[PDB]
């Protein structure tokens, strides 16, 4: 009637993906942390744009949208920023925001690319991912653009611009030892990357008293957080949800009298 | 646009290669408006002199 | 009209790979090899570049 | 207020109840200049 | 505006309370918890833990409507045990499992500061 | 002139006396919702915050109503008028200070439409009295009407850009009348043909057939998860059918909890071999047929459209005749919810592996078609050498076309049976055809074996060109392929000349439907 | 308002005589001038 | 069956075959305010 | 052959179609003349000496694929579909959003739709290079799976990925223009653009007239919502009685640009364009290239859609029951052919009577692409991570976004404005009048036996009234 002792084992580690393996756990826990890499990891992104002069080809709400999806370096200072709805300041302050600024004017005849190298911030900790360049708009001789933006903090249930990860692979039981899925003709199916079968076999023999273990992960990253702090910030975020719900519960069955 | 006579609405075989056989609207104007095929060319006229 | 900044399905960043893609097709590469030299290996992220029509280069012909 | 010609893009203040023509271009299609009160958007 | 804002899915209002207890009157030793502003991420993590208790007879959960944010959990235990007991004993076993896995992970990433090979 | 002022349709006698334009009505799109009872409807919050209902003030509801009138037109559950005894209709989205307003016995508040109200819901053309049933309101976030699926059969609806109207009774006599007369659980059986109009539909039907097979065993966790969705469960877990390694329950053992009361019924499944009642195993049924529901529990048999659909003597019909109109509602709802929440474990699909066959089948179909063409050539040549003898009441050309039709139909049918014969138990076409959810046996053979023979005006493709059908055949060609016989399948694709004849057949089949609607509508209006 | 309320049970047709036409009309003597307003 | 019986009974009730048509409904012992709802209001009501 | 190797050089040779007719190798053939002719469909196959059909062929066709119109020659493999299906799409690709003309910035059209990210097909017919469908395309190649997932894609519906809509999938814009013209209808009755002030003008309502400038027009850039005034036009009274133009209800646009000039008879007039962005939601209508229209049922996030063994979630999920009844097998080959084209790097060919690719040849290639030849794949469940017992048919296809959106079809009435003469419900400024209670609806209620509801809908819900009647006589009093 108690918990398990899971064991982790990392296989790869780059600046854009992690491959690891979690043995000796339950399927519901190995999935509930697959949905947290996506939804509930906080990150910085632009959420307030105001345009002073836009004489380009794209209308105002086109450029205000291509800006929010630019990823900003959210490595270390996400833990020091309040949610703008919790902070005791006014609409904006340097405790819950970061201000950007763009101002470009095309004068030569050759066309001009307005990349993300033009987003100039005030805090040297949060800059777009440049240390190529994302394209925002192209300008012709006689056109210009200038605006001001603030970058708040949130996670991926608000909007899909706040999630920190590209595709998150996940799979278990590379051979149908459990027959969770049923092949009609088990010979036409390619063998999985993690399989341990022979070259002339299709499935492992069925065993009825089995249970799914040894889940395989592969977490990529878009560029904001390192691929190994996406995981550490997820487990530390899921733990703090249960730990807060246990407060509300004991506060209920205590006020029962 | 509402006459129930079918013979001005059904597909003639002579329409081979000069009017598209599949493209037509539904409703009450079935087979009354038609679009012409890709290489079909309409003549302009000349003098028999 | 302009290359999207993120693949619609994965979320992988694509908006910085359009000029490099034209540069590889420029020399001799086939579309199948240029997409592999960039690191697009899922067929949802290859559809992004393979089927993109660039209309922004034709709206820059009208004087402002 | 202030209007923008449709051909030469030279701003020229047109007074109330006055003919609609440019200057230095002689043109009869005018576009009103963008406002100066500011509106804010969401990247969402 | 006929579309709800995005923060309504996780942000609690002023009058609402996150958890609510009601006793089921059809069978003895049954209870019915109603967590508010929640979804499958938390609903499923609990049910799997209750079934691992050898003193729990029933355990399940449902999201009554996918367009509202609320789940329901039903528990039934043996006559010498309390549903409120089995519930809180489940949570403290998840926390003891996650905090353990975090230690074993942070060790594995610094197990290759320079590299094992 | 004056007699000109009161003309017929759109005059003053036929356009504004019996047919007019009303208020307290709304209109928008409909979308499915399997989580609603068959007597509920889903209303957006922008429509509900617009239509009102006048509620008389009595000392039983004075506090609630003055609370509602505190918040007006800003909060949703509010009010927007107060009608006092004098007829004074004051407007409260503006009154400077609301707190001075003190409701009094006899006054009449104009409430906002809340949950639990009663409405009337109809679809575009109203043909029979089932095209306007009384639903019950339940308010949901987004902006479409939401209603259950088993009720789409009476309305004859489908969710590809359809629309439906609702009207809100304002009087209490009108509300009461609908509640005890035209509510949707009261119109399950129709007096037109004395049989149910609402049955289980496509999706749930395919899954119900698979859920009640002889070999469907459930573990403990899954049984608990399924029982969580029963609204009429007493609270006891039945003893499993197999009590050793793990307790395993069966599909029929869980379905026996949905069936209400203690009803009795005997039906058959759509694959019952007619030669089974003859020999032994009449009460054993190796194929698990002959549904038997004894004392309110499924003992044996697979469920399908013959036993759950809208037909006479079905299970829903018997449950309506014996138990009443308020238990069949729960029957429908429980079936739907339980079967959907098992289907997301079992899954269902359709691909192209389910549209392909073994090589032998391809080899055999070609042979039958080659022989069919040989017979048509013999008949034609024999007729030219004048060796055919007309039958009584037939001309030589009519009897030659009789020989030709006979041969063509027979060839097509034999091929179709061969194609039908080669399928597997895992096939997904056979899974929708057998359970009766969607499709027919002919579509299987048309997809796999042979499209068949086209025909316009009920006869073979005519010689549109002079003595030809297309400018690519020779003159007076009477063969099978030259006059409409498509010998390919939809998987192997058609050749151009066959694609044209198929288009012709489709076109005539498309015109007839366009005529039928207007014709039938007008004749019914006259008769009524 | 002070008066009661009641149903209809029968509708009888017929032509009306010039007698009641003159007796129940509202503009005594009759309308004489083809012009409606003057100032 | 009741529907067929009722229809074919009300269709042959007045002795002769009156079609359910324009001038088949035009003839019965019906009121004046029903024949005014069918395309000849003024003349039949002047008769009335 | 001498005519071909010098016809592939028209760019710097000045040899073209006209020099081909004038050399006696092609010829125009009328319909009447087409009854005295003997045609062959294809040279290499019908003009070979054998025991032959005919031997006196007089003409030959160029390609038998030129018997189709313009809207029907964008369908891949139409020689595989049932006939009525090809009729529906040809009347349905005429209302698919795309980019309609390159200079859409200048034209102040009314009701213009424009897609953000159009894409050209991955499976093309060879007769699309001549009608410019790869320079002004209308659609996006989406990854479609044919499976039953949770019941929200029954009866012609689709489930679609929510976190792909957030990356630009099928996003579009929507423009609309309004005209106003100042006019001198009389010697004294004269109109003029100006900002109406409350104490001078009189026939105003309760609108906020602060957005208007001194001219009487709104500067571009502001965010005009429903029931705002945009043009202030005052009429002089024989003092000043103002008119104006208000928006429709529920626009929430942004004023794009304002133009001022002189129309034909010389009266000053202005045009105003309003911009509004439309994100796909759960009422919108989507259609394939083979006559399968359908609305959107629900939107799941990426953490909930079913995935493959390398993390490829589908963008759209459609019901398998749509195929067997209408027999669109051309829909099942272009998603098999499309999966080979993305893995090899070419662009496929779907010319109808070329019929070059056998499905199996394409199918085999997919296993070669490590994506099972059956077009089938093994999908995992997204909620519980378990495998799905069946294998799901998945691949890329080309979908279009039709014009019928749900923001335009919702309306409601509850005690709204009525008319003046007959006191019957009338439409108001909020676009929303009542729904007609026709004759056939008056009969379902009679058969139901509901006498109160039939009275409410016709008398209490439409023009109630009271009169006074005498007792001895039956005349009003
Ligand atoms: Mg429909
Ligand atoms: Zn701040
Ligand atoms: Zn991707
Ligand atoms: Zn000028
Ligand atoms: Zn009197």
């Amino acid at each position: 009637p108690y918990a398990n002792q899971p064991t982790v084992r990392i296989t790869e580690l780059t600046d854009e993906n992690v491959k690891f393996i979690i043995e000796n756990t339950d399927l519901a826990v190995a999935n509930s942390i697959r949905r947290v890499f996506i939804a509930e990891v906080p990150i910085i992104a632009i959420d307030w744009v105001q345009i002073d002069a836009n004489s380009s080809v794209l209308h105002d709400e086109f450029i205000a949208h291509r800006l929010g999806l630019i990823p900003l370096t959210s490595d270390d200072i996400v833990d020091k920023l309040q949610y703008s709805r919790d902070c005791t300041c006014e609409e904006f302050c340097p405790e819950c925001s970061v201000e950007f600024t763009l101002d470009v004017r095309c004068n030569e005849d050759q066309t001009r690319h307005v990349t993300s190298r033009d987003l100039i911030s005030n805090s040297p900790r949060v800059i777009p991912v440049t240390s190529d360049d994302i394209l925002i708009v192209k300008l012709r001789k006689g056109q210009e653009l200038r605006l001001r933006a603030y970058a708040k903090k949130g996670f991926g249930k608000e909007h899909a611009k706040w999630n920190p990860t590209a595709g998150v692979a996940f799979e278990y039981d590379p051979d149908n030892a459990l027959r969770h899925t049923v092949y009609p003709k088990p010979e036409e199916w390619p063998k999985s990357e993690y399989s341990e079968l022979d070259e002339d076999e299709s499935q492992a023999p069925y065993d009825p008293n089995g249970k799914p273990e040894r889940f395989y992960y592969n977490v990529e990253s878009c560029g904001s957080l390192r691929p190994e702090t996406i995981v550490l910030s997820a487990l530390s975020g899921l733990k703090k949800k249960l730990s807060d719900l246990q407060t509300q519960l004991s506060h209920e069955i205590q006020s029962d009298v | 646009r509402d006459g129930k006579l079918a013979k001005p609405r059904q597909l003639h075989n002579t329409l081979w290669g000069m009017v598209c056989p599949a493209e037509t609207p539904e409703g009450h104007a079935v087979g009354l408006v038609k679009n012409l095929a890709l290489m079909a060319y309409i003549s302009v006229g000349s003098q028999p002199s | 009209m302009i290359i999207p900044v993120r693949c619609f399905t994965c979320g992988k960043i694509v908006g910085n790979k359009w000029e490099a893609y034209l540069g590889l097709l420029q020399a001799e590469y086939t579309e199948g090899d240029a997409l592999d030299a960039l690191g697009l290996k899922r067929y949802c992220c290859r559809r992004m570049l393979l089927a993109h029509v660039d209309l922004i280069e034709k709206l820059l012909n009208y004087a402002p | 207020m202030i209007y923008i010609c449709g051909e030469c893009h030279t701003e020229n203040e047109i007074k109330s109840r006055d003919p609609i023509r440019c200057r230095e271009c002689g043109y009869r299609i005018m576009y009103k200049k963008r406002t100066k009160r500011l509106v804010v958007f969401d990247a969402r | 505006m006929n579309a709800p804002p995005a923060f309504e899915s996780f942000l609690l209002f002023e009058g609402e309370k996150k958890i609510t207890i009601n006793k089921d009157t059809k069978v003895p030793n049954a209870c019915l918890f109603t967590i508010n502003k929640e979804d499958h991420t938390l609903g499923n993590i609990i049910k799997s833990q209750l079934l691992k208790d050898p003193q729990v007879l029933f355990a399940g959960y449902k999201v009554p409507h996918p367009l509202e944010h609320k789940i329901i959990i039903r528990v039934q235990t043996t006559p010498d045990y309390s549903p409120q007991e089995a519930f809180t004993n489940a949570i403290t076993d998840l926390i003891s499992e996650l905090s353990l896995l975090e230690e074993r992970f942070r060790v594995a990433i610094k197990d290759k500061q320079e590299g094992i090979e | 002139s004056l007699k000109q002022r009161l003309k017929g349709k759109e005059g003053r006698v036929r356009g504004n006396l019996m047919g007019k334009r009303v208020d307290f009505s709304a209109r928008t799109v409909i979308t499915p919702d399997p989580n609603l009872s068959i007597d509920q409807v889903g209303v957006p919050r922008s429509i509900a915050a617009n239509m009102t209902f006048a509620e008389i003030v009595t000392p039983f509801n004075i506090d609630r109503l003055q609370e509602l009138v505190r918040r007006g037109n800003s909060q949703y559950p509010g009010a927007k008028y107060i009608i006092r005894d004098n007829g004074d209709r004051i407007d409260l989205r503006f009154h400077p200070k609301p707190s001075d307003l003190h409701l009094q016995t006899g006054y009449k508040v104009e409430r906002h439409m809340c949950d639990g109200d009663i409405v009337i819901f109809n679809r575009q053309p109203t043909l029979h009295k089932m095209s306007m049933m009384g639903h019950r309101v339940r308010i949901l976030p987004w902006s479409t009407f939401r209603l259950n699926l088993s009720v789409t059969t009476p309305y004859n609806a489908d969710f590809d850009g359809d629309e439906m109207n609702l009207h809100l009774p304002q009087s209490l006599e009108t509300r009461a009348e609908i509640q005890e007369l035209a509510m949707v659980p009261r119109m399950i059986v129709t007096p037109q043909s004395n049989r149910p109009v609402m049955g289980i539909v496509q999706d749930t039907l395919t899954a119900v057939r698979k859920f009640t097979k002889r070999d469907v065993f459930l573990e403990r966790g899954e049984v608990m998860n399924l029982l969580m969705f029963l609204s009429t469960w007493d609270g006891k877990v039945p003893q499993p059918a197999i009590l050793k390694p793990r307790p395993l329950w069966t599909g029929k053992q869980i379905f026996s909890l949905i069936i209400p009361g203690h009803i009795n019924c005997i039906r058959t499944h759509s694959t019952h071999p007619d030669d089974e009642d003859s020999g032994p195993y009449k009460h054993i049924s190796p194929g698990d047929t002959k549904v038997v529901v004894e004392n309110g529990e499924l003992i044996m048999g697979i469920l399908c459209k013959k036993s759950l659909g809208t037909s006479a003597g079905s299970l829903v019909h018997i449950s309506y005749l014996e138990m009443g109109h308020d238990i069949t509602r729960l029957f429908y709802s429980n079936i739907q919810t339980v079967i959907n929440n098992w289907l997301l474990i079992e899954g269902h699909t359709i691909g192209i592996g389910d549209s392909i066959a073994d090589s032998k089948t391809y080899q055999d179909i070609q042979n039958t078609i080659k022989k069919a063409k040989q017979d048509v050539i013999e008949v034609i040549e024999k007729a030219h050498n004048n060796e055919l003898e007309p039958t009584p009441g037939n001309t030589l050309r009519q009897t030659f076309e009789n020989q030709v039709n006979r041969i063509l139909n027979d060839a097509r049918d034999k091929t179709g049976s061969s194609a039908q014969k080669s399928l597997s138990e895992y096939n997904n076409f056979k899974s929708m055809v057998v359970s009766g959810a969607k499709g027919s046996k002919i579509n299987i053979s048309q997809v796999i074996a042979v499209v068949g023979q086209q025909n316009v005006e009920g006869k073979r493709i005519p010689f549109g060109f002079k003595h030809r059908t297309l400018p690519h055949f020779i003159k007076d060609d009477y063969g099978p392929e030259s006059r409409g016989f498509v010998e390919n399948s939809y998987l192997a694709g058609l050749t151009p000349t066959e694609f044209f004849f198929h288009a012709m057949g489709g076109r005539e089949g498309l015109i007839d439907t366009a005529v039928k609607t207007a014709e039938t509508g007008y004749i019914q209006r006259r008769l009524i | 308002s002070a008066c009661p309320l009641r149903t209809i049970k029968r509708v009888q047709f017929g032509v009306l005589s010039p007698d009641e036409l003159k007796r129940m009309s509202v503009t005594e003597g009759g309308i004489k001038y083809p012009e409606t307003t003057e100032g | 069956y009741r529907h067929l019986a009722l229809l074919c009974d009300t269709m042959t009730c007045r002795g002769h075959l009156m079609a359910i048509t324009r001038h088949g409904v035009n003839r019965q012992d019906t009121g004046p305010l029903m024949k005014c709802s069918f395309e000849e209001t003024v003349d039949v009501l002047m008769e009335a | 052959k001498r005519h071909i190797d010098q016809l592939k050089e028209r760019e710097y040779n000045n040899y073209s179609w006209q020099d081909l007719v004038a050399s006696g190798v092609v010829e125009y053939i009328d319909t009447l003349e087409e009854e005295t002719v003997m045609l062959a469909m294809t040279p290499d196959d019908l003009q070979e000496k054998e025991v032959a059909y005919c031997s006196t062929y007089t003409h030959c066709e160029i390609h038998p694929s030129m018997i189709l119109g313009v809207c029907a020659s964008i369908i891949p493999f139409p020689d595989h579909n049932q006939s009525p299906r090809n009729t529906y799409q040809s009347a349905m690709g005429k209302q698919a959003m795309g980019v309609y003309i390159t200079n859409f910035h200048v034209r102040m059209d009314t009701l213009a739709h424009v897609l953000y990210y159009p894409q050209k097909p991955l499976v093309t017919t060879r007769s699309m290079e001549y009608l410019r469908f790869r320079e002004l395309p209308a659609g996006i190649n989406s990854i479609v799976a044919i499976a039953s997932y949770t019941g929200y894609n029954q009866e012609d519906s689709v489930i679609m990925n929510r976190s792909a809509v957030d990356r630009g999938f099928f996003r579009s814009v929507f423009y609309r223009s309004y005209k106003e013209q100042e006019s001198k209808k009389g010697f004294d009755q004269e109109e003029v653009f100006e900002k109406p002030t409350r104490e001078t003008c009189q026939g105003m309502r309760h609108a906020i007239y602060d957005k208007l400038d001194d001219d009487g027009l709104i500067a571009p850039g502001v965010r005009v919502s429903g029931d705002d005034v945009i043009i202030g036009k005052t009429v002089t009274l024989p003092t000043k009685r103002d008119c104006s133009t208000f928006l429709r209800t529920s626009e929430t646009g942004i004023v794009d640009q304002v133009m001022v000039t002189l129309n034909q008879e010389g009266y000053k007039f202005c045009k105003i364009r309003v911009r509004s962005v439309r994100i796909p939601q759960i009422g919108d209508k989507f259609a394939s290239r083979h006559g399968q229209k359908g609305t959107c049922g629900i939107q799941y996030r990426q953490e909930d859609m079913p995935f493959t063994c390398e993390g490829i979630t589908p963008d759209i999920i459609i019901n398998p029951h749509a195929i067997p009844s209408r027999m669109t097998i051309g829909h099942l080959i272009e998603c098999l052919q499309g999966k080979v084209s993305a893995n090899k790097g070419e662009i496929g060919d779907a010319t109808p009577f070329n019929d070059a690719v056998n499905v199996q040849k394409i199918s085999n290639l997919l296993s070669d692409y490590g994506y099972h030849l059956r077009g089938n794949e093994v999908l995992y469940n997204g909620f519980t991570g378990r495998k799905i017992t069946s294998q799901i048919f998945i691949g890329p296809t080309y979908y279009q976004r039709l014009k019928h959106m749900v923001d335009d079809k919702i309306h409601s009435r509850a005690r709204g404005p009525i008319q003046i003469l007959n006191r019957q419900p009338m439409e108001g400024r909020s676009r929303d009048g009542g729904l007609r209670f026709g004759e056939m609806e008056r009969d379902c209620q009679i058969a139901h036996g509901a006498a109160q509801f039939l009275r409410e809908r016709l008398f209490e819900a439409s023009d109630p009234y009271q009169v006074h009647v005498c007792n001895l006589c039956g005349i009003m009093a």
